[PDB]
């Protein structure tokens, strides 16, 4: 449930970040390629839980 | 309130609540069943009165 949802969504973010770093470090030498960084953010935390 | 795009609401069941509520319901059920056994005790004692 929500705890597993936390576990996984963070896994999604980690995978995305790894993809980004691999992308950049591989593309590193190409003329015209600018470094790129991937950013994180919190969910639509909204309340009905007390 | 606001709406989300690409996110959804988790149904409001923390399974633990309903699991332990199941043991509790089974409990009340069994207790009341025991009371019915006592009803049969009383009534068969009435049978024994004859």
């Amino acid at each position: 449930s929500s705890l597993i949802n936390h576990a996984m969504s963070g896994l999604n973010a980690a995978q995305a970040a790894l993809n980004t770093v691999s992308n950049n470090i591989n593309n590193y030498n190409v003329a015209g390629y600018t470094r790129q960084t991937t950013i994180l953010a919190q969910a639509n935390s909204t309340l009905g839980a007390g | 309130g606001k709406l989300t795009n690409g996110a959804l609401e988790a149904s409001n069941v923390d399974l633990s609540k309903e699991l332990v509520n199941m043991i509790v319901a089974q409990r009340n059920y069994q207790s009341n069943a025991q009371t019915i056994k006592t009803q049969d005790q009383i009534l068969n004692t009435l049978v024994n009165l004859r």
